[PDB]
C-alpha cells in the first residue's frame, strides 16, 4: 500500500512522523515475507 | 496522576501555533521550542 521499496526516496521527502505511516508498512509486508519463508521452511523441514 | 507537570510558556503568531504538535517540522519547533514524535503531553493556546 505505502510509495517505494527502496528506502530513501521516502526519508528525501517525508518528515520524522509521516515516516511512521510509510515506513513501517515496508516493514509490515516484509516480515509477513520473513514469516512465510519460516513458517514455509518449517512445515517444508518435517517432510526432509 | 503524573511524576511531574512541566508547562513550557511562549508567545508567538498564529501561523505558527500549529507547530505546537507532536513531532512537528519548521522553523519555530526546530529551532526556537521543540516537541518529539512522542510528546506525551498537551497545548493549550488562545489568541492575546
Amino acid at each position: 500500500g505505502a510509495i517505494s521499496s527502496v528506502l530513501n526516496d521516502i526519508l528525501a521527502r517525508l518528515d520524522k512522523v509521516e515516516a511512521e505511516v510509510q515506513i513501517d508498512r515496508l516493514i509490515t509486508g516484509r516480515l509477513q515475507s520473513l514469516q512465510t519463508y519460516v513458517t514455509q521452511q518449517l512445515i517444508r523441514a518435517a517432510e526432509i | 496522576c503524573f511524576t511531574n507537570v512541566y508547562a513550557d510558556s511562549f508567545v508567538i503568531r498564529g501561523d505558527e501555533v500549529r507547530q505546537i504538535a507532536p513531532g512537528q517540522t519548521g522553523k519555530i519547533a526546530d529551532y526556537n521550542y521543540k516537541l518529539p514524535d512522542d510528546f506525551t503531553g498537551c497545548v493549550i493556546a488562545w489568541n492575546s
